[PDB]
């Protein structure tokens, strides 16, 4: 014989404090007993389980499934009570590659290693735990007891182990031959390179001798899988990538679950296919929660709707990424909320795409929006090519020097130029740093009786001009916020408030172009118009002029 | 050899903190210094039975064209043990933030030293990710004491002690404080032979067995402090007036007998915002008492060691930032006011980043710990942004500020 290489086994815990499972094995029939048996009686000649004493208190459930309607049977050992007491484990595949972030690859051949998957040697002082038992013929006899020596499906530890005692032996492959990629998943084993096809063929074949040192065998008969592959949602080509098929039902009436299944394919196609939009309909999914219920589309989800439908209609692919070329990512705005964009090397065909939406808040504004979409993308992209796009944005470079030149927080984004593709992101309306001199002066406050809802919102200026509102069904804050837009509505181009509303400075501080507020709105609107315009806080109550008077004037 | 029993505090496991992405150049970075570490017997590979993790970056110190390793440690940090065992803990030195000049040198290698205890290497595992996560993850722990772990310099104390005991007692004026990776020796020599001094201490440790030659210097005696300060004008117009009333009505939060109310009244009526007032008498009197009020110390405030030193910082435009140490709200430990530029000047965040770190520095001479930050900066933009601009070999705790304060004009 040709001596192998042991596979070095993972010491393995149960949780602290937690003993081992012991669970009932429920009656099986006759029939799928004697298939049981056969099974075992295989599995154990070729080592993967062992016969154990009576001395073993832990039992596993074993049951006994079929294949698809015909004549043969499975082993299923049900792990769910072993698994609860199985400590945590890191696995190396979680966070699988994206597409985009691949290179292209002139062959990608596929290996059979699902020997190995079966193989790999279970901790020894752990398979005490994995204990089960065959029941006997008639209970007439101690049913058979059997212990795991191998990773079992289904068990906790065994992906993690799997892949971690496979890379463990990949790795010098990998290492000694810088050009050719590996990849592992379950039973296959994915070879790629840009070799001359001779060089190819022999790195397969050495790879092949390689995996043989452990024992691992793999069946000369070439594999029946080769590109394109399907793999994780994604069809995978030598030089292209895109989504499975994305097919959109046609109904005349809509469920809860089929929207739900409509913004998943939505959201999936997004990464590829340029300018999908969700908003309209995930808008449907509020708060309801019940699965069968229909909903009535709105126009606005039936335009989304067909909007997507033209967006999809023929096939779109995505190339992979060339590390010698700058990646470039180039953002839209969409409306109410929605961003889109696609990252690319070369004009006109993109690596990826993708699509961001604004965040639940009160007030918002586009320069905040786009802003958090860079830095969303920016991640991104750190994590498929491990650096930040140059980007293409749609805001002017003197817009964005006065945005955060003034604004209160520190912001950034980095490397970009602007694309004059509207809608462009601009500054609606900007306060003035000083008072004006010349422009009236608007002195407001507002009240509001916190029993009846009853208030008044008002103003007096410099000029004696005045005005006070009553208001029912309303709040402090919104008096507050009403007597400024009463300040902005009556005044001309250029105009002087103070306000001692610590709450509407904060809103107006915050810079922005939209809001869940009616009030702010008319507000914003307002603002909009002005050519100048000086906002002043004073404190409340402390005998300053005009705003005790306009005070006195609201309160009663 | 001689390996001290290290805890977690107890119905604790260990961090299992995500590693964020992380650029190409740092990867490369990271997978070169580690395999070094490896061969030199600092970290081992460790198997999938490790579920632990902590995150793991790279950064370039000030004129550097080295990569230095930094673990953030913070999520380890908080969950263990205290150490009551041998040392119940140094005071620390008063005398630090008096001194002329103290240079911060970078000591962590020193800790390599010191083997970690076999029980306790997990629960520093940590990874090497891959771009888009072609190839596993690298995982490691260390088998000695890592940087970065605030059980590193307790561990080490004893050591660093011999160590440095012919230094001290040859030099029994210079101050030596330790802090995490961080030695901090200050002294009120002429700088020329300051750095004579602690050259002199830095072959102490490089005669000892074995980024050491690095250092940093600071000049904490000319330090700052922001009073409050009312404008000094021979006109005042109503817009003036309003903005004195109501630094004066926030000022009285802090100061009691301060008062408004001659000044209040000065407005009469309601007045363009632009028109100059003539102040009256009683007015200028109540200012004048006002400004003296506000040249004396602020009423009970303490330092408590049992409490989290808080900071907060507005920023003030062109490249000026404000912030404020504090306890107890009102009451400020220290304020200051950073007007300067090193680079930066188009990059907000850069200059936010590098504020934190001139504070915490502040904050571990003078009292000796880290403050809790409160950051004017939405948390994506800064966590997208903070470790590109990382020097230093400590990460402090920090919060964002969604809500513009309107106490940013006051401490202008
Ligand atoms: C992630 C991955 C999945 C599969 C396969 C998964 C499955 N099923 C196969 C391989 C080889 C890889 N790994 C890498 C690494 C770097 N570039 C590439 N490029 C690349 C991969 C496949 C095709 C094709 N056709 C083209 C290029 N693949
Ligand atoms: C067990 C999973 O292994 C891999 O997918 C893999 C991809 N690159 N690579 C390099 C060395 C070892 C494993 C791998």
């Amino acid at each position: 014989m040709v001596p192998i290489s042991p596979i070095e086994t993972v010491p393995v815990k149960l949780k602290p404090g937690m003993d081992g499972p012991k669970v009932k094995q429920w009656p099986l029939t006759e029939e799928k007993i004697k298939a049981l048996v056969e099974i075992c009686t295989e599995m154990e000649k070729e080592g993967k389980i062992s016969k154990i004493g009576p001395e073993n208190p832990y039992n596993t459930p074993v049951f006994a499934i079929k294949k698809k309607d015909s004549t043969k049977w499975r082993k299923l050992v049900d792990f769910r009570e072993l698994n609860k007491r199985t400590q945590d484990f890191w696995e190396v595949q979680l966070g699988i590659p994206h597409p985009a972030g691949l290179k292209k690859k002139k062959s990608v051949t596929v290996l059979d290693v699902g020997d190995a998957y079966f193989s790999v040697p279970l901790d020894e002082d752990f398979r005490k735990y994995t204990a089960f038992t065959i029941p006997s013929i008639n209970n007439e006899t101690p049913g058979i007891r059997y212990q795991y020596n191998v990773l079992p499906q289904g068990w906790k530890g065994s992906p993690a182990i799997f892949q971690s005692s496979m890379t463990k032996i990949l790795e010098p492959f990998a290492a000694q031959n810088p050009d050719i990629v590996i990849y592992q998943y379950m039973d296959d084993l994915y070879v790629g390179s840009d070799l001359e096809i001779g060089q190819h063929r022999t790195k397969i074949e050495e790879l092949r001798q390689h995996l043989l040192r452990w024992g691992l065998t793999t069946p000369d008969k070439k594999h029946q899988k080769e590109p394109p592959f399907l793999w994780m949602g994604y069809e995978l080509h030598p030089d292209k990538w895109t989504v499975q098929p994305i097919v959109l039902p046609e109904k005349d009436s809509w469920t809860v679950n089929d929207i739900q299944k409509l913004v998943g394919k939505l959201n999936w196609a997004s990464q590829i296919y340029p300018g999908i939009k969700v908003r309209q309909l995930s808008k449907l999914l509020r708060g309801t929660k019940a699965l069968t219920e229909v909903i009535p589309l709105t126009e606005e989800a039936e335009l989304e709707l067909a909007e997507n439908r033209e967006i999809l209609k023929e096939p779109v692919h995505g190339v992979y990424y060339d590390p010698s070329k700058d990646l470039i990512a180039e953002i839209q705005k969409q409306g109410q909320g929605q961003w889109t964009y696609q990252i690319y090397q070369e004009p006109f065909k993109n690596l990826k795409t993708g699509k961001y939406a604004r965040m639940r808040g009160a007030h918002t504004n586009d320069v905040k929006q786009l802003t958090e979409a860079v830095q969303k993308i920016t991640t991104e992209s750190i994590v498929i090519w491990g650096k930040t796009p140059k980007f293409k944005l749609p805001i002017q470079k003197e817009t964005w020097e006065t945005w955060w030149t003034e604004y209160w927080q520190a912001t950034w984004i980095p490397e970009w130029e602007f694309v004059n593709t509207p809608p462009l992101v601009k500054l609606w309306y900007q306060l003035e740093k000083e008072p004006i001199v010349g422009a009236e002066t608007f002195y407001v406050d507002g009240a509001a009786n916190r029993e009846t809802k009853l208030g008044k919102a008002g103003y007096v200026t410099n000029k004696g001009r005045q005005k006070v509102v009553p208001l029912t069904n309303t709040t402090n804050q919104k008096t507050e916020l009403q007597a400024i837009y009463l300040a902005l509505q009556d005044s001309g181009l250029e105009v002087n408030i103070v306000t001692d509303s610590q709450y509407a400075l904060g809103i107006i501080q915050a810079q922005p172009d939209k809001s869940e507020s009616e009030l702010v709105n008319q507000i914003i609107e307002q603002l909009i118009k002005k050519e100048k315009v000086y906002l002043a806080w004073v404190p409340a109550h402390k005998g300053i002029g005009g705003n005790e008077q306009v005070d006195k004037l609201v309160s009663a | 050899i001689e390996t001290v029993p290290v805890k977690l505090k107890p119905g604790m496991d260990g961090p299992k903190v995500k590693q964020w992405p992380l650029t190409e150049e740092k990867i490369k970075a990271l997978v070169e210094i580690c395999t070094e570490m490896e061969k030199e017997g600092k970290i081992s590979k460790i198997g999938p039975e490790n579920p632990y993790n902590t995150p793991v970056f790279a950064i370039k110190k000030k004129d550097s064209t080295k990569w230095r390793k930094l673990v953030d440690f913070r999520e380890l940090n908080k969950r263990t043990q205290d150490f009551w065992e041998v040392q119940l803990g140094i005071p620390h030195p008063a005398g630090l933030k008096k001194k002329k000049s103290v240079t911060v040198l970078d000591v962590g290698d020193a800790y390599f030293s010191v083997p970690l205890d076999e029980d306790f290497r997990k629960y520093t595992a940590f990874t090497i990710p891959s771009i888009n996560n072609e190839t596993p993850g690298i995982r490691y722990q260390y088998n000695v004491l890592p940087q970065g772990w605030k059980g590193s310099p307790a561990i080490f104390q004893s050591s660093m002690t011999k160590i440095l005991e012919p230094f001290k007692k040859q030099n029994p004026d210079i101050v030596i404080y330790q802090y995490m990776d961080d030695l901090y020796v200050g002294s009120d020599l002429e700088i020329g032979q300051h750095r004579t001094k602690i050259e002199e201490l830095r072959q102490h440790l490089l005669r000892w067995g074995l980024f050491l030659w690095m250092g940093y210097e600071l000049h904490p005696d000319k330090w700052t402090v922001q009073p409050i300060v009312l404008p000094e004008k021979d006109s005042w117009t109503v817009n003036d007036i309003q903005k004195l009333v109501g630094k004066l009505n926030w000022a009285s939060q802090i100061y009691p007998g301060i008062k408004v109310r001659q000044l209040s009244k000065l407005l009469r009526g309601t007045k363009a915002l632009t028109e100059v007032i003539p102040l009256t008498e009683e007015a200028e009197l109540e200012l004048a008492e006002n400004r003296e009020i506000l040249k004396e110390p602020v009423h009970g405030v303490y330092y408590d060691p049992s409490k989290d030193l808080i900071a907060e910082i507005q920023k003030q435009g062109q490249g000026q930032w404000t912030y404020q140490i504090y306890q107890e709200p009102f009451k400020n430990l220290k304020t200051g006011k950073y007007a300067r530029m090193r680079g930066a000047h188009t990059n907000d965040v850069k200059q936010l980043t590098e504020a934190v770190q001139k504070i915490t520095t502040e904050s571990i001479v003078i009292w000796g710990k880290t403050p809790k930050f409160k950051l004017p900066i939405q948390k994506e933009t800064w966590e997208t942004w903070w470790t590109e601009y990382w020097q230093a070999t400590w990460i402090p705790e920090w919060e964002f500020v969604n809500t513009p304060p309107l106490v940013k004009l006051w401490y202008q």
